[PDB]
């Protein structure tokens, strides 16, 4: 032990999973830390930075994963199916934790079943108090909602906030934000520490007073029945919308179409929509993965792996929650990594261990 | 069951009272009460107490929900600290002012093991000489628990919006 | 009596020199409006919305300048010689107002002196407080740091704030501006806004006290030397190459720590100082951005290239060109208001006609050429 962290070999994908504070922490709890060359460039992380840290740097990802009894590594890895397989690096009998998006990715499960590797799937990771140190989701989310604020100021061609100068006045942003969990609540507080106009609409109702915890205003005065009838009351917001930003996930099932194309027409052009649930399908129809397109005088912005757009921070945030899960399962004596099964997050999280798959959504 | 305060049998306590570390939570998001607590924090300062800030990683309701309300109300980093920093004060400290928060500080943590909130690292409030709670009501927490905090002689109790209470603290200074 | 008011033909210009309540007030004065049709469509102005406000539309840039005896420009009208003829557009005898840039673009000039037209080139606006009100390198300067700010954080792999979360803390980003004026300033402010530690340095005294105002930290340097650094007008001199070496020494302890790096610094008819050398940015921590505003004055960054990102030495050298067109929708509305309050104080009462007081030290100063006689001593 011997725990490997690859580059991310998949496209636009900066992040990795290891910071060298987590490298310390690692030969601390009597781990040989391996990376690949090159693999923290994208998130300003250099190899003579791990080096100082106490990492072996290793010249192609096959020497990295060769001998590596855990691997880390952020997205899930590519089968042969996909033209690189990764999978066939990582040795036989080994660990594998990262972000594998295991139900909607059955092959790679297959496939890593296959060589017998226990995978530990950090997006099934249960939702208990405990559990929040090491959650990929929130860690990955909260920078995306800062981020999609950021994309929309650099997108939009007014100021954000209200200044008043000798030559006249222009007024703040207005900022909408639909759907106000992790990614939705630091848009909230981005927008309005820039000084915008903050509205701000979701399903729950809990979410008010969140939003007006952030000094928003929550949208309500006074089956497909949720997208004919909230539009209205929001219509009047949208319509007076400078920057609309979309954040709305349904698990498993695609996104909630939130914005329609007849609701982008009855928009002031030179407005720009933030749609960050595009890889779901978009709570936009007009949104595109990968792609600002202009209609009806009004960007929809779609940019895939908002994370990645702040690698540098979301590296090693994600490499602590790999850490700060791993860490309990270390025996500090006789050098062994035994994850305890009585463990909700250990259980929770497994989706293939020693060659058969374990979770019961996965199974035959 | 509870030693339940006022505005102004709460003030004098931190008045003298040589340190403070200010514990804030969910609560003084809600209210919005952050300019009337840097106020409070600059008239405790200014007459010779150490005011410091004591930030749970997950206290409010968002990733960084205490630090955007205290930049907002011009609180300067070098008296805000994270928990693994800042634990170990609570022991000098004269008085842990918990404004709005309650799970954050909750010892069934780390003491029960059937609570769900078992395991999550807390602030040691406790360990202050006294724990001022502002807080409505009895009501729970996030996740729903009692807090043993609230009934335990150390403990004081202040019934009130967290804004209107740090205001009317203010008052007695 | 009639106004014009183009659309801005040069590559990325998306600003007009108009807005919907400058109509309203021009035509209080007496002035019937010409915009051109889509005029300020990069601006976010409607045609509709000058429509209602009392101009009327005009299809071609030539209609729009036909008859008109005052025309508002953005930037200055392209000759002939750089790709299609906007000056003989422009009816003769017929005054100009515009950030004609006069002192560097003598073509230009003598083109209008040629056509009997009374240019008006903004930018020599004389720096006296009741003229604020009608300085357009404040306005635009303003917009071009707050957007200085945006551009810095869209570049950078990190978050600008504080956040203590579960994950870790994320700490917040460092900035250090250089050179605090109304660029710099707002630089401060807006950096200030989303959560960073800013760092700023000057040669000016007087800025120290607002840069601590705006709650940043001021960089020291040579206090004694300057007392000796801002000029009657309010603008700074070349300081040497000793007071080089003694800030760059300086800024240096800071600048190994910075993020963020946003270069503001210009002195009148002279080439920016250098402030970020080679061998500073080599000192930089990988992932950093230099944000260069100076870069059409020469750049206080040599390594920063007009309407590029540089990567090198592990840091982005931003060197956008026009920055206060990247904001165009706040930059436009200003650059209108600023010609409306150089131009209200010499319309008449009842008279319908426009007499440039030639006693006035605001509009000498101003003026390049008029009736074909270049009157400005350059
Ligand atoms: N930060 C994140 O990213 C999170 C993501 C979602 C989940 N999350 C959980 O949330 C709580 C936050 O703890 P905190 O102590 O800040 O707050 P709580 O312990 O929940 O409760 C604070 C108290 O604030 C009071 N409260 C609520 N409103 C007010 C006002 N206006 N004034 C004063 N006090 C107020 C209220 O009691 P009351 O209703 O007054 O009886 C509450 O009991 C914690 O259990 C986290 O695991 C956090
Ligand atoms: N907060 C934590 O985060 C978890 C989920 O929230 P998250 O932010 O991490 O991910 P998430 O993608 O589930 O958040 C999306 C937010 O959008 C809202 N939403 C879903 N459909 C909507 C619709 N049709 N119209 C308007 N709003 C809609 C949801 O209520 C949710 O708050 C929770 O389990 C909780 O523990
Ligand atoms: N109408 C008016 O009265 C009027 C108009 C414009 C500006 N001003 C004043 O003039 C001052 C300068 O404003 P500006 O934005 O036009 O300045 P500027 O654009 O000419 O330059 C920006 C800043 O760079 C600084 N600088 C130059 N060389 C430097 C170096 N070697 N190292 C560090 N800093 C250096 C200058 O001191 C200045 O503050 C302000 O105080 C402003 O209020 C007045």
């Amino acid at each position: 032990m011997k725990i490997a962290i690859p580059k991310e070999r998949r496209p636009g994908e900066d992040r990795v999973a290891i910071s060298p504070e987590v490298v310390k922490k690692l030969v601390g709890l009597g781990f040989e830390v391996i990376v690949e060359q090159g693999a923290g460039v994208g998130a300003s992380i250099t190899d003579d930075a791990l080096t100082a840290a106490g990492a072996t740097i290793a010249s192609t990802a096959a020497q990295a994963l060769s001998q590596a009894d855990v691997v880390w590594k952020v997205q899930r890895p590519m089968t042969a199916e996909e033209g690189t397989d990764e999978v066939a690096l990582i040795k036989e009998g080994a660990v594998l934790m990262c972000h594998l998006g295991a139900l909607t990715n059955r092959p790679v499960v297959e496939a890593l079943t296959k060589r017998k590797i226990t995978a530990y799937a950090m997006e099934l990771m249960p939702r208990i108090s405990r559990a929040q140190s090491m959650d990929i989701l929130s860690s990955q989310s909260n920078l995306a909602g800062y981020r999609a604020v950021i994309d929309g100021a650099y997108e939009f061609a007014r100021a954000f906030p209200m200044m008043m100068t000798a030559a006249g006045t222009v007024p703040p942003a207005r900022v909408l934000v639909f759907g106000v969990g992790v990614a939705g609540l630091q848009a909230i507080a981005t927008a309005k520490r820039l000084g915008a106009v903050v509205m701000a609409t979701d399903v729950r109702a809990a979410t008010k007073e969140q939003v007006e915890s952030l000094g928003g205003k929550f949208i309500t005065v006074d089956g497909e029945e949720f997208r004919k009838k909230q539009a209205e009351a929001v219509l009047k917001e949208l319509v007076k919308t400078d920057i609309a930003i979309t954040t709305a996930l349904i698990p498993g099932k695609p996104a909630p179409v939130l914005i329609t194309e007849e609701m982008v027409t009855k928009m002031k052009p030179g407005s720009v929509i933030i749609d960050l649930a595009v890889e779901a399908g978009g709570n936009c129809p007009l949104s595109e993965p990968g792609k600002i397109v202009v209609k009806h005088g009004v960007k929809i912005v779609g940019h895939t792996n908002v994370p990645s757009r702040v690698a540098a921070d979301a590296s090693p945030l994600f490499a602590k929650n790999l850490l700060n899960f791993l860490t309990p399962h270390v025996d500090k004596d006789t050098k062994t990594l035994v994850m305890k099964l009585e463990d909700e997050t250990v259980s929770g999280t497994c989706v293939t261990r020693d060659g058969a798959i374990v979770h019961p959504a996965l199974t035959g | 069951s509870v030693k339940a305060g006022s505005a102004e049998d709460a003030a004098f306590i931190m008045k003298n009272a040589s340190k403070v570390i200010i514990v804030p939570g969910y609560g003084m998001a809600v209210a919005q009460a952050q300019h009337a607590l840097r106020e409070m924090a600059d008239v405790l300062k200014k007459e010779g107490v150490e005011v410091s800030y004591a930030i749970h990683p997950v206290a409010g309701r968002m990733p960084g929900h205490m630090n955007v309300l205290l930049a907002e109300a011009n609180v300067p980093y070098d008296e805000v600290f994270e928990l693994e920093e800042i634990n170990s004060s609570f022991q000098t400290a004269d008085v842990a002012f918990v404004i709005g928060a309650n799970d954050v500080t909750n010892p069934a943590a780390k003491t029960d093991p059937s609570s769900p909130i078992y395991g999550m690292p807390i602030l040691d409030v406790e360990k202050a000489g006294t724990v001022l709670f502002i807080k409505r009501s009895m009501a729970s927490g996030y996740a729903g628990v009692e807090n043993e905090l609230f009934f335990r002689n150390n403990t004081m109790m202040l019934f009130g919006d967290a804004k209107k209470m740090t205001e009317q603290i203010v008052q007695a200074m």
